[PDB]
RNA sequence: AAUUCUUCA
RNA sequence: GGUGCAUGGUUGUCGUCAGCUCGUGUCGUGAGAUGUUGGGUUAAGUCCCGCAACGAGCGCAACCCUUAUCGUUAGUUACA
RNA sequence: GGCGAAGGCGAAAACUUAGGCCAUUACUGACGCUUAGGCUUGAAAGUGUGGGGAGCAAAUAGGAUUAGAUACCCUAGUAGUCCACACCGUAAACGAUAGAUACUAGCUGUCGGGGCGAUCCCCUCGGUAGUGAAGUUAACACAUUAAGUAUCUCGCCUGG
RNA sequence: AUUGGGCGUAAAGCAAGCGCAGGCGGAUUGAAAAGUCUGGUGUUAAAGGCAGCUGCUUAACAGUUGUAUGCAUUGGAAAC
């Protein structure tokens, strides 16, 4: 029906979430498939540290990964056994003939990233919590930080079959036709006994038009 | 304030494509001591409609006093072709009325009163009939002022 | 409302 | 006394047989000439009571609103009163929902103040096209808010030039608890206005006399000299 | 001139 | 393998048609109306005017790329 | 616009005949209201008896269009549409509002009477109009010519 | 539908009119007492309905005390 807002601005406002290159198209497919594994690993096995996003910076026979989150604490742990652990699951996907340096950092004012919003909504929905209170608390909390409008909606079975009441909330200013508004998007799946629930979140982090070109 | 709600409807306007399901709510508010009011509102979701109804009910309050805990005369609520008869009750016997009217007259601050509906059973017009029946009454001090007598003898 | 004080 | 009966040389007169008989009590016996003249003692009493009420509301540090919106004349009268003696005024049409709700107008007046302050601070640091657009927006905001930019709360009292032409405004005023006063034409209800002032509204000169007298009523309470202050003489000013 | 459109919500 | 009459995501379509609504307020005992009405110009609920409506959101215009002008930087694997 | 209780009533005149309006210093003295049963009328179609057929046209014929057309279209075409003597007693016989009575804001038209008296202007009495508060009705809407406050009596209504 | 509904559009105003009977009905004055007001007398079986009390291991119940209501007769006043 409607096009995604994140993709349209790739390369004109934002930069690629992964920055890499190789020779002609003979192993670049392997490049994508092998960095996709860690990309989905950081999102699947860690849903308790609220990672904002992952940046893959891997060059010829090297690898660097910058990661941003809000509580890196569970990523590292209190005694650094997790960092050796994370290094190892990085190892079997990257190989045994390359370095494995990496770093995790804190994102300033994390309550503006759509990824943690989607994770919070998924966690709330999966535990059979009233949807109304969930969206209301999430919307009020995110708007408390101070920004433009938020577009959060849910689709799927809500405590019953024959869904005809997918809720949709919108406030502030949400211009999708604007070629750039720094409106980040996230899509997440909440797995409940009533099938899959799709949560879509749009977060607007101010206006940047008529100023600057990249980040 | 106790903020009790009564029967809610399920209404929907019709446009091109499906139907705009947007139900309405009605509510009565009172402090059980003499100040009471009622309101009706509509919205897309339950909490918003409830809050709007509470606001529109609570800003539009009106005053009524308590005579020994009950009404001392009979009133016939007559509005929208819906009569309701109110007859005085003794010092105390227990509240007797219809559910909606039960809430209406309990939240006003009365002990007990004789109540019986007539005609239709539509809650909104029933509440309006209760309102104009309870409001248009007059006090013994009123007749004392307008008649040439100090005290009603 | 003759008075206003 | 204020508005001496001698000054009432040309104050009475009404349209031919368009009247609510509820003004039969506040009028002379029905004249055959279809221009029912008025009773001077009651209008004097009512004007004095309005004088005292305005004195009291001004003493208690209140604000009064002036509305005047006839064809060409009364708007000019209200404009001249406004620029002559300070008073809250509305020169253009009263908008539906202007007294019963304030937030929808509080936002507008605050935006007007903020952008006019910016325009004062804007010394052509922006483009000329955008400056002209902003000036046009300021004119748009001011042409409906000619005088409501200095008061930030509801008005305690106000006058109406014609109750049958501020019907929405007077209805909203009666919805709220604040009293109102007006030049009550003999075609209204003796309940829509708390202080009845019967007078003409299509004859410019009587409206001039009464608007000036009420402006003086609010002015002399401001420690400001006035001209109708128990002055037995009068003035000559005519429409054209 | 100018017609009909199978039950079930 | 079944269940798109359980779905998420995605897509067609009306359709790049221009409409779809909300906060507050007013009128009607009600569903609702009022804004979105009307007069003009545009492709456009774009804008203006008056108007019991005051404001607000999405959508459309806009800001992006490309072609058509020229200047500036650069000179090869063009130019010669 | 008017008249008649209703249906209805519009070329002219002759005779008889119905009711109403305005003012009454005139007269009797409540003889007034309503109406079960009863009696009189009652658009239009129609029947019986005796006449007339100009036009119009149920039924019927043919010609058109349509798959069908025993219909809308056309040309023919009879009863009937008239009068006189009898009957039928039905209609959305509607103002979808029974009759009678007094009271309850206003404003602007048209008509008959009387007064002032050139029509055209004013007042007074009655009917027919339009717009309109209170009041009322479910709203639409009524509203001095009530569907308002009320009184008197008849008939009628109780899910399809 | 006496306390307790309607007949413009939801069922219901007969097509209209003349009207016997019946019902309703202006004001003064006296009388009358038919209704209407009302003192007294007599009666309305018991049980049961109701209000107190006693007893059955206690209510169930049984008993006891009192309890309205209508009607005749008689004496008084005359707003309608």
């Amino acid at each position: 029906q409607k096009v995604n807002s994140n993709g349209l601005r790739f390369g004109i406002n934002k930069n690629w979430i992964s920055r890499w290159t190789a020779n002609s198209h003979a192993q670049t497919a392997k490049w994508l498939i092998e960095d996709e594994k860690i990309r989905n690993l950081f999102f699947v096995n860690y849903r308790n540290a609220q990672v904002s996003n992952v940046e893959i910076e891997r060059t010829q026979a090297t690898v660097d990964v910058f990661v941003y989150a809000a509580q890196p604490a569970f990523l590292i742990g209190s005694e650094n056994k997790n960092i050796q652990k994370i290094t190892k699951q990085i190892k079997q996907i990257i190989g045994r003939t390359t370095n494995l340096d990496l770093t995790i950092n804190e994102i300033g004012s994390p309550m503006l990233s759509a990824r943690i919003i989607a994770r919070d909504l998924a966690n709330a929905i999966e535990a059979r919590v009233p949807l109304r209170t969930a969206m209301r608390q999430s919307l009020i909390k995110v708007l408390k930080a101070g920004a433009n409008g938020i577009k959060v909606l849910v689709s799927g079975r809500l405590n019953g079959a024959e869904i005809a009441r997918d809720k949709m909330y919108i406030e502030g200013n949400m211009p999708l036709s604007t070629l750039r508004a720094d409106i980040d998007y996230a899509l997440e799946k909440a797995q409940t006994t009533y099938g899959v629930i799709g949560v879509k979140v749009w977060i607007n982090r101010g206006m940047i038009y008529t100023k600057g070109l990249n980040r | 304030f106790e903020e009790r709600i009564v029967k809610l409807k399920r209404i929907s306007k019709t446009t091109k494509g499906g139907r705009n399901m947007r139900f309405s709510v009605l509510v009565v508010v009172g402090n059980r001591k003499g100040k009471i009011g009622y309101g009706i509102a509509k919205a897309l979701e339950v909490p918003n409609a409830i809050k709007k109804a509470i606001k529109a009910a609570h800003n539009s309050l009106h005053t009524i006093e308590i005579h020994k805990g009950s009404i001392y005369h009979e009133v016939i609520g007559r509005s929208g072709a819906s009569r309701v008869l109110l007859k005085p009750a003794p010092q105390g016997t227990g509240i007797i009325a219809g559910g909606a009217i039960r809430a209406i007259i309990e939240l006003a601050g009365y002990s007990d009163i004789y109540t019986k509906n007539l005609g239709r059973n539509t809650p909104i017009n029933m509440i309006h009939a209760t309102m104009d029946g309870i409001l248009k009454q007059l006090s013994p001090r009123r007749v004392a002022i307008l008649r040439n007598k100090n005290l009603n003898e | 409302m003759g008075n206003f004080d | 006394s204020l508005a001496k009966l001698g000054e009432m040389r040309t104050h009475v007169g009404m349209v031919k047989r368009y009247w609510n008989p509820k003004m039969g009590f506040f009028i002379e016996p029905e004249r055959k000439h279809n221009n029912d003249h008025f009773v001077l003692e009651l209008q004097r009493q009512s004007l004095q009571t309005a004088y005292n009420y305005v004195k009291e509301v001004a003493q208690n540090n209140g604000q009064i609103l002036f509305v005047g919106t006839k064809n060409d004349y009364v708007k000019k009268l209200v404009n001249n009163i406004a620029k002559r003696v300070d008073v809250a005024f509305i020169t253009q049409r009263w908008l539906g929902g202007t007294l019963t709700n304030f937030k929808t107008l509080s936002i507008s007046i605050n935006k007007l103040n903020k952008l006019v302050e910016k325009q004062a601070e804007n010394a052509a640091d922006l483009t000329k096209k955008e400056n002209l657009m902003l000036s046009r927006e300021i004119e748009r905001l001011e042409k409906f808010f000619g005088g409501v930019k200095s008061l930030k709360r509801l008005p305690n009292l106000l006058i109406v030039d014609d109750p049958v032409y501020e019907k929405n405004a007077v209805a909203e005023a009666n919805i709220l608890r604040i009293p109102v006063v007006a030049l009550c034409n003999t075609n209204t209800n003796p309940e829509l206005v708390d202080f009845i002032i019967p007078a003409n509204n299509h004859q410019p000169q009587s409206t001039c006399l009464l608007m000036n007298l009420l402006a003086d009523a609010v002015a002399e309470a401001k420690a400001m000299p006035t001209m109708f202050a128990y002055k037995p003489d009068e003035e000559i000013q005519i429409e054209i």
